[PDB]
């Protein structure tokens, strides 16, 4: 009766074999953004609203963001510079090209660090919140990179900010269940679907307009690395998620004729910081439950309040969130891509300080995203040694 | 005659749709929150009740508000269980869709019922119908919702999307456990409007 | 530093279909009466030549009836949907954000009942749809409708198109095999309110979707290592793969617009599939011993009659092989990602009714085939269980 | 004598492409389209234009049956593509589409032909990428006109009017000789996407 596994499985844990990131060229200094944004949307006369926005920017912890929506692009697309005029068609015209294009730039870098050849990529796992299309961005990316026609694809549209953890969770099972599989784990965001003129009737929309920026991250993921040929940077040992208690309805994202509109209905930093430790306490058990300050912390930088309140609740030393805060400062909140950048920055900090691992000297760490649900996604990683 | 709540006029004297009982505005406030420095207001709210309510809450007269509002005071349940007609007016400040409003009401009431060992198939079905009542509606800025506890076991819901004060009842909750949970949502210790509850506690305390 | 044992243990056996459930909206639309209804409710009754072209498609469609949430009452309540290109996405989303997870929950209850386990043991949801998008997603909405554990792991595949039913089985395969004890809800649910559109001489290929697309949801419970005498596998999944077809690029476009979802058909899709399918199937069957085509069963997505006819002719199948697919096309039309889940269930039903030796009408191995934009051809190879109560 | 009606569209019989003095004759006309589940779909109306001296270059085919000219391995298709005269194709959009799908479908058709001829390297790959990037900001609604003009065999001047006027300026130029030849092959080769236009050209040559 029983048969051998027809598609052989792999043995070791899924590993991050290479990392690449990309952003649009134009930089928007947060200190100059209130004036630019309120002028380009024809709201320069709303002095009281603008002062509220400037106070968000001053406290946002963001120094700059990268955006494809330059002044030239926004003038070419006046519907995007309105509050609620129909504009989804011209928004989609931007993102269906730019989202896979940005992913392709990051993927070339990840493939270069990995060291293998692109015809050995067997899967694409792709998250975004920036529009949808048919064929999907995964198909577009496969063509941009010239991958084999048989590449297996998991396209996760409309994730929200937890999508970076989502692609790593899916890559884990695809890599581990398939001998030789090499997975492009992809997250790419371009804010042309959420960009919106400020309004006193959408004060929570001011937050998104202060925090959201563009970027893409790509990991090559695979089990059983070839000795002396492939070099694992991180091993993925655990992947899980949970809806947080009493958080239902915290975040709504309606895709409309006027693009994507977020509504914030509950205290997202408070809900995460109140509930995160009980879930993290289960997640760390299969690696021996190290203490919080014996771990590294690749946390999605959704905003300074989330980072500040999680830090305070868990009593973490200030270095733990520094990687996340570095990414918030130089890139803002890049939705699903952000946390892929954070893990890379923790690796960069480790090399610069000469730590004993790529997790700044910690053996194990968390890779954390969160989003509508409220959904909390957590992976437990092991950082490779650093000499 | 009128109190100004978050810039919206709330009558001091109010008979809910199809009722002959006139109710006094006992307290007023908002739902809202602060996010990355900016303050958001979701609604302005007013709690109304038969003027006799003060007689029933005699032991609280003269005390300080911090005693009433404090956890374990017993003021919350006592206020909720007072045998008079009550009403809540909600004026929408942040326009939202009917489905998310009803769905968030559903999860809020479900939590309370599960915590009290009162969430069974009957209560589950009642919340499902409550969401289905709300889901075809839009709740733009200015829209008014009236919840009316003529009995403690029912809730008459009236809704004007266009921001008038409705004259007709659009839906009735017939589940007693849901009715009490909805009152607890606004007047319990875990109220979503601590402002309205403080305002009510003040009016009760500020009497001889 | 030494290796560690797999921290989340993996399963051993192949992923198995443990239970199946399907669901459709209640209103039935007879295809013989659809041209009159459709052209009247869209106010296109004067377009006599256009209507004649639509009648011709319907008469050739091989569809007896379709199920639709878009009744007369719902269409009258949403006049923007009854136009050709007026702004309408908002009222379309208002429909599907509720109806897509609701229909899936109805199908899932049945799948869970056949499976025989308890819903607290569901560990994963894999969900495909082409019918709108929302945040939180339909997967989250489904989890709440069923009352699943808050820790259910989710894979939401929005905007798949017709290959999505194969995609969820492919994802479920790896999730179930790589996680000891995992029990996966593989879900496809479709409601036509995002694609429905008035007929137009400027959108002649759109007449084809209007003639073929219906509503429905299928759900499988998928898990490896079935508990002996407690769970009963219906089919084992042994292979999952996909390919873009040569010279098929650009064959199907789907633009989500302020007016909803618009499909453009730019190439001969039945021709591209039939010309290229055998070379790919010949690779897929090798791991199961390369049985002859007429020794296998054929759960093929019923995208339309021409695809089934041209594939049947290319592979020289005996006429029973495609009957399960044609049965679904007849009674439900093209339900996009959900249809192929319906087809496999119908093959199992045909097997029982005819007393075949396996749930694949007597064949040991079979294909589970979806296709869609790309053109993407998705294929799984299944083993049918013996037919024994 | 002044115009021919092609799928409902008026195509001039004589035509000087934008910025060009050389006057071209309408040699053949047709459509791109297909049948799907019984309904005939028309994507575009097409006309192929060339200098009137083209007939003198293809004298051998005169008096032969069109079946002989269009049959595979006849040699007519490449001879027609190689004839050293100025040529142009006019495309009138019937089924409205976006510029990105149109340019991207060109890219994959030309890539298939280039790969088959062992002619697809990084230079051709980049040239097609830039061609797609030319088309992708445009809309191609019903009525839009595209003019491809081979003033030399190794360049293609592209003129585009979304509004359905006849453009008077060149918006883009293909400067890759292999891409330029593959684009002619797309409409006149053995695997033409418009066998109707090719048969029409063949009839005029053999007449």
């Amino acid at each position: 009766a029983a048969l051998p596994r027809a598609q052989p499985r792999a043995e070791g844990p899924a590993c991050v074999l290479g990392i690449g990131t990309a952003v649009p060229p134009a930089e928007f200094l947060q200190s100059e953004y209130p004036d630019f944004f309120f002028n380009i949307t024809n709201c320069g006369e709303k002095e009281a609203l603008k002062a509220k926005f400037k106070r968000i920017c001053d406290k946002s912890g963001i120094r700059k963001r990268h955006m494809f929506l330059t002044e030239e692009v926004l003038k070419a697309n006046p519907g995007i510079c309105t509050y609620m005029e129909p504009s989804l068609n011209v928004r989609h015209d931007i993102v269906v090209v730019q989202v896979p294009k940005l992913a392709a730039e990051a993927a070339q870098k990840a493939i270069k660090e990995w060291g293998g050849r692109k015809s050995d990529i067997t899967h694409i796992v792709f998250a975004t919140t920036s529009g949808v299309n048919m064929p999907g961005a995964d198909h577009a990316l496969a063509k941009l990179l010239g991958l084999k026609p048989t590449v297996k694809r998991v396209m996760m549209y409309q994730t929200g900010c937890f999508g970076g953890a989502s692609v790593l969770r899916v890559a884990k099972d695809l890599a581990e269940n398939n001998k030789g599989a090499r997975v492009l784990a992809v997250a790419s965001e371009v804010t042309a679907v959420t960009y919106r003129a400020p309004s006193e009737n959408h004060l929570d929309g001011l937050v998104g307009s202060a925090l959201f920026g563009d970027g893409a991250g790509v990991y090559v993921v695979g089990s059983d690395p070839k000795p002396e040929v492939e070099k694992p940077l991180f091993e993925v040992h655990w992947a899980g998620e949970t809806i947080l208690p009493e958080s239902d309805g915290a975040i709504d994202g309606h895709l409309t004729e006027a693009g994507l509109i977020f509504h914030l209905m509950k205290d997202v930093p408070g809900l995460i910081s109140k509930n995160i430790e009980k879930f993290l306490n289960e997640a760390r058990k299969p690696v021996g439950s190290p203490a919080w300050n014996e771990m590294f912390w690749a946390v999605h930088p959704g905003g300074p309040a989330i980072l500040d309140q999680v830090e305070a609740k868990l009593k973490l030393t200030k270095d733990k969130m520094q990687g996340s805060r570095d990414i918030l400062s130089e890139f803002g909140n890049m939705s699903s891509a952000s946390v892929l950048f954070v893990l890379d920055q923790i690796r960069h900090r480790s090399v610069k300080m000469g730590a004993s691992t790529l997790g700044e000297g910690s053996e194990f760490g968390f890779f954390i995203g969160f989003g509508p649900g409220l959904t909390l996604e957590v992976l437990v990683l092991r950082a490779a040694p650093n000499s | 005659q009128v109190v100004n709540v978050e810039g919206i006029d709330f009558a001091t004297k109010f008979a809910p749709p199809t009722s002959s009982t006139e109710l006094d505005l006992i307290g007023h406030g908002n739902t809202g929150m602060e996010i990355e420095t900016v303050e958001i207001r979701f609604t302005a709210m007013g709690f109304y009740a038969e003027p006799s309510i003060s007689e029933h809450l005699q032991k609280w007269k003269g005390k300080a508000v911090s005693e009433l509002v404090e956890d374990d005071s017993g003021f919350h349940k006592e206020l909720i269980q007072v045998p008079v007609e009550k009403a809540v007016r909600i004026s929408i400040i942040k326009g939202i869709k009917g489905l998310p409003y009803g769905s968030a009401l559903q999860s809020s009431l479900r939590d309370r019922l599960v915590n009290d060992d009162k969430f069974e198939e009957e209560e589950e079905e009642a919340l499902e119908k409550l969401v289905e009542f709300f889901q075809p509606h839009n709740l733009p800025k200015g829209a008014n919702i009236i919840y009316h506890w003529a009995t403690p076991d029912t809730v008459k819901i009236s809704l004007s999307e266009e921001g008038k004060i409705p004259d007709e009842v659009s839906y009735t909750i017939e589940d007693a456990n849901v009715a009490e949970a909805l009152l607890d949502l606004y007047l319990g210790e875990n109220t979503i409007t601590p402002s309205t509850l403080s305002s009510v506690a003040e009016a009760i305390a500020a009497q001889v």
